[PDB]
RNA sequence: CUGUGCG
């Protein structure tokens, strides 16, 4: 028995590291003889090794005396009140800065994350407690997934673990101590652990009761003939009660005249009648302040240089006199303005008794003069300076300090063109004699009628881009207002020079919240005033041409109509008015109205629509501008969809569908988060209060009354009285009938449809730790926000088990396409085939798929299936049972707003349902904190099981329709929306018997309602157009949906590294070109992105974006190919030679002499030499000295930009939009580039160091590609700024070679350059060498074979070694990113005319 | 038999239809589309007359 | 302990 003890003592005596505290614990360990205490002391030794390793790795003092936070605060003399008692692992004191360390080890990921989040929570609580006593603390957590350390070797530690396990083979320790619970916990902590059925199953009678509830009344073992008989008799009864009138019909035949007359009569009580386009243009150009500003007919710089210079040195805090420093800055800017105005220049940064000082704030001249006089007087009270020498001296002092602060960072102050002569000896007098006497700037909240406007409201024709230009300037002014710091007139001000004038957007409030802006002008004072939200005016910031071009394309779609030619100009005016209205007034209601327009036009070109379609399309409009948008939409539909058009309905339908998808131009964010959160809670709760199960405070240890209510509601959910009842079916009511559920399960069974933290025990409610507590959040969408049920890691694993089970079940079938791309492509092909043959297509959406579904419904449909080949299914059943008894945390903001409203109502009005709920709960004392209910399928947490249920139910419903009529119905679902493709028989039935067809569709609706499949009013039964997964098909072709992609491109601008931003925009533009968007509009989108980057003063590189593409580089070209085309356009001479040598190399590599084995080594030497070496090895003429010095400024040469070593080893490790642009402009303006000495500097310093060289030239091609030609004489000579430069020909060769390896050898060929309604669905023809199975393919083997150290740190023959070699050393792009980070695009639907204007190459 | 028997520009006409190179049009549509150009706005080829 | 960048 003691043999293993003695041997392991020998091993831990020989292999242990030499330490002094470890020796003390050792001498305390070797003296004991009891085996249990040996186990305890061994685990203590391991824990102490872990602790001291963490402490010496983090540089903190080890806390071995179990000293809590109060002890550390008392040993230093800081008296604190009763706070939380927390004992950390280590503490580090540096003045008022404490560093706290807590370490732990966990084997399971769920327990690891549980301990991580509880440690995070307690650390934040301790931080909040320590800020109340004014002590700064920083958290640190050390969670170790393994038991390794740096004192005992690995294999001897494993032997120690094995001998401890072998000493647990005995039973004396088991009956002496270590009770079953603690023994199991210890054995699991020592073990190395998809179902985990080794749980203490103590499911009470409640499980069996709920299971019996899923069985009683349901047969699930009927015959394939008996089910058909029941379905036929039920259809007979339903059709009888429908022809009588006892069952209301839901589907109306589409009358285009009546549909338009119903749409025009929308908001009849608030909109007068039909309006002409002329009256609309009249009321539009003067509708709202932002729209009055547009169409208004409104007709060096020493002050600006000084203002910029002082704005640069205001953040470095050159003096601890914030107010006095601001005063000195105002005085300097006044001096600069006077020196500017005396020479020749007019007032530029002036507005009248108010000037734009540093920190973009308006400062009044009178207050400035008064404060400066007071300051200089007080300084003269102490003592001679004649009231002017003191000011001159203090100005010299501050300017010297600022120049020294700009010198050590390398700004080279002479870069600002300061011209420091404004500091005159008579500075104080020159300031005191300053008198402008201009117009007073104000804001004027709650302004008056348009007649109080300074300029002429409305002169700009809606054919020029001047309105879009003004909108862009104003939007950029708002987004720049978003970034004011507001330290300490008080109003701040941004400036946007439009034409011959410089307007100023004034605002007093700071931050990205919705505030009140005032557009002012120096010549007329305040021009406009409007309460706007700045974080919503992004998508028009620089898209002055993008929007004009998308409007032009949408108009050219219907231009050759020969019946709109008399109204084409009016249609163009209406389109541009709608666009400028949704861009100058981004409101959620306008977005919802445009989505409802989408649904309306989808139901307009069909045969049958839902009777409640117009009820869903009509959404409440406020602000009198959304009514203007509705009137514009009504007029546009009256012109495009007039009675007398009847020509190219496809083009007009596509045009109006894009007019509807214009809603994406409005940002998908929330206007105010509290109201939309309350709305999401309403959407989540109202079905529950309408059903009758709203049990609050679930009381995790479930009470008998709660379970009784749960099973009663489970039995109520299965009643769903069908058409055989007295009153009839109650549509849109949550619940599934026993009859139809039994029919579904029976037809599926026979071959007719398919033919201290770990949980120890678990019951019918939860695993003894939590009944799946979820948190309710809202997800930003364009029309209306979606729900999100976010759960902890354990609930995540349980839902993942359920979803994997049901995803396997669905994959065993072949109907559903939600996470199966092959099935989605088959669905798209079948949809094209069914639409091209003009077969009836039923585009169904299911209203309230989340709130009305039920985990109990899935449990019941599971308990009744057989699944002929019990463990595995019992675990799935108890998981769904847990999902039934699920808690959802009401958001604290929602409950806080409800409590505030309750207080306001009890102290101080047709309250809503949720309001009455909260009030009735508050009046009895209970606060609603969690809402346990049965009628809630999580929006996403049960996506796979919901998809499987939708699949089997739609299969059963189509089988029923086919057995009762005689026509097959293909179905393809996405768990929320589906499409049913009817065969020739049902189409001929509609053509010959519309009443029987509408009766069949009413039976389909009623049968879907007999399950939890309420068919939404957005559903459309049309034999021409078909919608599925936001894919619209007209006649076998596809709707481009141009505006959707254009808005997605103008919106997605993140605050990440600029090259990643460029990659993202390039992928979006690739999708845009793929679906419908022409090449010119995408070139303009890329130019807009480059302009966004140029505004951040970023040195645009050739490896950013190609804005001269010709629809040849998107269809069959990677991003590397587009950048190569750009570089070819840059240097048309050297790139020719490089392409020649690369063609010869590819020829000699693919089918020639072995070169790949040593090319990997050749790509690691100096590029300048290797170029000529390769050209001589191949015999081709090498590039000349002039055509080889071309280089590009790579800011991320030594280290990447710190947007607050190769990069490929980092991409495999896997706020708002306007705030993203603000952060991008702030980071690219601050110290973002890193140096070789691990020091940060500004980009301005790098431009200065470049200008501090006589070699570089800075020659841009046409749009600022900004490629340099630094000579070879100074190339990396004495560690100059040239280290940031990277040779351009070397990178071009790398990119061209990698592209040749990717997509054919035609790329090396010399480029021989050679009605907007035709498309060509072609494919990306490319014999790729990067098979799509490359997720973790042999690339990792090559990484480990060439970079072993890089394979160890930050990590964890085939023609692929070159692909990994051409990016680890040739740091230009990733060159492998569309296979592991992005995804490739196929089936390019591009314009055929733009294919003939393309370039070609051998 | 080339696809369905409808006026590709109307979506409504099913009687008295003329045949294009690969689909059908209506008489009203044929007289209305011949006023802009001879090329078919659908299949991009001259319309028969 | 922050950006001054649209004619
Ligand atoms: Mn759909
Ligand atoms: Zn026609
Ligand atoms: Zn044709």
């Amino acid at each position: 028995m003691e043999e293993d003890i003695a041997c392991v003592k020998d091993l831990v005596s020989k292999y242990l590291a030499n330490n002094e505290r470890l020796s003390r614990q050792k001498l305390a360990f070797l003296v004991q003889t009891e085996p249990r205490m040996l186990l305890m002391e061994g685990l203590k030794l391991l824990s102490l090794c872990i602790e001291v390793d963490s402490c010496n790795a983090n540089g903190c003092e080890h806390n071995s005396e179990d000293k809590s936070v109060e002890r550390i605060l008392h040993d230093h003399g800081v008296l604190t009140p009763s706070l939380c008692f927390v004992v950390p692992d280590g503490y580090k004191l540096t003045g008022n800065v404490l560093i706290l360390l807590e370490c732990f080890v966990r084997s399971s990921p769920a327990n690891f994350e549980q301990k991580y989040v509880e440690d995070f929570k307690k650390l934040e609580q301790l931080k909040e407690d320590l800020k109340s006593v004014d002590i700064n603390l920083i958290p640190l957590i050390d969670g170790r997934t393994s038991f390794y350390n740096e004192q005992i070797p690995d294999w001897v530690n494993d032997k120690l673990r094995d001998t401890l396990f072998s000493l647990l083979k005995y039973a004396q320790e088991s009956n002496s101590l270590f009770e079953e619970s603690e023994y199991s916990r210890l054995c699991e902590s020592l073990s190395m652990t998809e179902s985990l059925n080794a749980l203490l199953d103590n499911r009470s009678n409640h499980y069996e009761e709920v299971i019996a509830s899923c069985h009683q009344g349901i047969n699930n073992k009927l015959t394939a003939h008996e089910v058909k008989l029941q379905i036929e008799e039920e259809y007979q009864v339903f059709r009888n009660r429908l022809r009588k009138g006892e069952i209301e019909g839901q589907f109306l035949k589409v009358e285009k005249n009546q549909l338009l007359n119903e749409f025009n009569n929308l908001y009849a009580d608030k909109v007068a009648e039909k309006d002409s386009v002329e009256h609309l243009t009249h009321q539009f150009k003067r509708a709202s302040p932002i729209l009055r500003f547009l169409y208004a007919n409104i007709s060096e710089c020493q002050m600006q240089c000084w203002r910029s210079f002082l704005n640069k040195v205001k953040s470095m805090r050159i003096l601890n006199t914030r107010r006095k420093l601001l005063l000195i800055f105002d005085a300097l800017i006044l001096l600069a303005s006077k020196h500017d105005q005396v020479r020749k220049k007019p007032l530029r940064g002036w507005l009248g008794t108010c000037f734009v000082s540093v920190n973009d704030r308006l400062v009044s001249l009178e207050s400035t003069k008064k404060d400066l006089k007071k300051w200089v007087e007080r300084r003269q009270q102490v003592e001679c300076p004649s009231k002017n020498q003191i000011l001159n001296s203090i100005f010299q002092k501050t300017i010297s300090k600022a120049t020294t602060a700009l010198r050590d960072v390398g700004i080279s102050v002479d870069h600002y063109k300061i011209d420091m002569e404004v500091i005159c000896p008579d500075g104080y007098d020159l300031i005191m004699d300053f008198d402008v006497s201009g117009v007073t700037p104000t804001i004027s909240y709650q302004r008056s009628e348009e007649e109080a406007f300074p300029y002429i409201m409305g002169d700009v024709d809606l054919l020029k881009t001047t309105d879009l230009e003004r909108l862009s300037s104003l939007s950029l002014a708002l987004v720049n207002s978003m970034k004011t710091s507001s330290t300490v007139k008080e109003a701040y001000c941004q400036e946007f020079s439009l034409g011959e004038t410089e307007f100023q957007l004034i605002y007093q409030k700071t931050g990205e919240c919705s505030k009140c802006y005032a557009i002012n002008d120096n010549r007329v004072g305040e021009v406009c005033s409007f309460y706007a939200d700045p974080k919503r005016y992004f998508p028009a910031i620089f898209s002055a041409e993008v929007l004009q071009t998308t409007v032009s394309t949408m108009i050219s779609w219907i231009e050759d109509c020969n019946e709109l030619e008399e109204q084409l100009d009016k249609i163009r005016s209406l389109t541009k008015m709608i666009l400028i209205l949704i861009l100058a007034h981004p409101s959620k209601r306008s977005q919802k109205l445009l989505q409802n327009l989408r649904y309306f036009i989808m139901a307009y070109v069909s045969d049958y629509y839902h009777k409640d379609l117009i009820d869903k399309v009509r959404e409440e409009l406020i602000t009198d501008v959304e009514f203007l948008l509705y009137r514009l939409l009504r007029t546009l539909m009256g012109l495009v969809l007039s009675e007398d058009v009847k020509s190219m309905m496809t083009n007009r339908f596509k045009f109006i569908l894009n007019i509807s998808y214009m809603c994406h131009f409005i940002t998908k964010e929330t206007p105010d988060r509290l109201t939309d959160q309350i709305k999401c809670f309403e959407k989540f709760l109202e079905p529950k209060v309408k059903f009758g199960h709203v049990s609050i405070n679930p009381a995790d240890t479930a009470t008998e009354e709660e379970l009784d209510d749960m099973v009663y509601n489970a039995k109520k959910f299965l009643s769903k009285g069908g058409c055989t009842s007295a009153k009839g079916p109650s549509y849109k009511k949550p619940g599934v009938s026993k009859k139809y559920l039994s029919l579904l399960t029976s037809s599926f069974n026979n071959g007719s449809l398919f033919k201290q933290e770990s949980p120890q025990s678990y019951n019918s409610v939860g695993p003894d730790t939590g009944r799946l507590k979820f948190s309710l959040s809202y997800k930003e969408q364009v029309g209306g926000n979606r729900e999100l049920y976010i759960g902890d890691l354990r609930t995540k694993m349980f839902t993942r088990l359920i979803e994997d089970y049901f995803e396997a079940l669905s994959s065993q079938l072949s109907g559903s396409c939600l996470n199966n791309e092959k099935e989605f492509e088959n669905a798209i092909l079948s949809m094209k085939l069914n639409v091209s043959m003009a077969h009836v297509s039923y585009s169904m959406d299911h209203s309230k798929w989340g709130p009305m579904m039920c985990p109990f419904l899935f449990l019941t449909v599971l308990q009744n299936l057989i699944f002929l080949s019990i463990k595995g299914r019992d675990y799935l059943s108890t998981l769904l049972m847990w999902h039934m008894h699920k808690m959802v945390e009401i958001p604290f903001n929602v409950v806080s707003a409800m409590m505030k409203s309750f207080i306001k109502a009890q102290l101080g009005t047709k309250q809503s349902i949720t309001e009455d709920f909260f009030y009735s709960n508050f009046q009895i004392g209970v606060v609603p904190s969690h809402i346990s209910s049965i009628l809630d399928m999580g929006q996403g947490i049960l996506h796979n099981t919901s998809d499987f249920y939708a699949l089997i139910t739609e299969r059963f419903i189509n089988y029923a329709i086919s057995c009762v009529c005689g026509g097959t119905i293909d179905a393809y679902t996405s768990s929320d929306d589906q499409i049913s493709l009817f065969d020739q028989t049902l189409t001929e039935l509609l053509h010959r018997d519309p009443e029987e067809f509408r009766a069949l569709m009413e039976f389909h609706y009623y049968m879907s309602d007999q399950l939890n499949k309420f068919v939404s009013p957005k559903s459309v039964i049309g034999r021409f157009v078909a919608e599925f997964k936001s894919r619209f098909f007209v006649w076998g072709d596809e709707v481009p949906l141009l505006t959707k992609f254009v808005a997605a491109a103008l919106h997605n601008i993140k605050c990440k590294e600029p090259h990643q931003l460029a990659e993202t925009i390039d992928t979006i533009v690739d999708q845009s070109v793929a679906n419908g968007v022409p090449v010119h509009l995408c070139n303009l989108i890329q130019i807009r992105t480059l302009s966004l980057l140029q505004y951040a003063r970023y040195p645009i590189d050739p490896f950013l974006l190609n804005c001269e593409t010709d629809v040849r580089d998107w269809v069959d070209g990677n991003r590397s190919y587009r950048i190569m085309r750009q570089i070819e356009g840059l240097i048309p001479d050297a790139c020719s030679k490089i392409r020649s040598m690369l063609r010869r190399l590819y020829n000699r590599l693919k089918t020639g002499q072995l070169h790949e084995e040593f090319t990997t080594n050749y790509l690691s030497s100096e590029h300048l030499s290797s170029l000529k070496n390769l050209c001589e090895l191949l015999g081709v003429e090498p590039p000349s000295e002039s055509d080889l010095e071309y280089s590009w400024l790579n800011l991320a040469a030594h280290h990447p930009l710190r947007m607050v070593i190769p990069t490929i080893v980092k991409t495999i490790q896997n706020s708002s939009i306007a705030s993203g642009f603000v952060g991008l402009c702030r980071t690219l303006g601050s110290k973002c580039v890193r140096g070789p000495n691990k020091e940060n500097l500004y980009i301005k310093s790098i431009q200065s160091l470049i200008t501090g060289t006589q070699g570089i030239e800075l020659l841009t091609n046409s749009i600022g590609v900004q490629y340099w030609r630094v000579p070879l004489g100074l190339r990396n000579k004495s560690e100059s700024v040239v280290s940031y430069f990277r040779p351009l020909l070397w990178d071009y060769m790398c990119i061209s070679l990698s592209t040749a390896i990717e997509l054919g050898a035609w790329v090396l060929g010399d480029p021989k350059t050679t009605n907007p309604c035709d498309y060509f669905p072609l494919k990306p023809t490319a014999s790729k060498l990067l098979e799509d199975r490359v997720g973790l393919n042999h690339i990792i083997h090559s990484l480990r074979r060439l970079y072993p150290s890089v394979f160890e740190k930050h990590i964890l023959i085939k023609f692929l070694d070159l692909c990994v070699a051409l990016d680890v050393n040739c740091e230009a792009l990733s060159l492998v990113s569309h296979i592991v980070k992005w995804k490739r695009e196929e089936h390019y639907i591009v314009l055929s005319s733009e294919l003939r204007f393309s370039h070609t190459r051998t | 038999h080339l696809g369905p028997q409808f006026c590709k520009s109307c979506w409504a006409e099913n009687k008295g239809l003329v045949e294009c190179n690969n689909h059908y049009l209506c008489l009203n549509c044929l007289t209305l589309l011949l006023g802009v150009s001879s090329r078919c706005p659908i299949c991009k080829m001259p319309l028969p007359t």
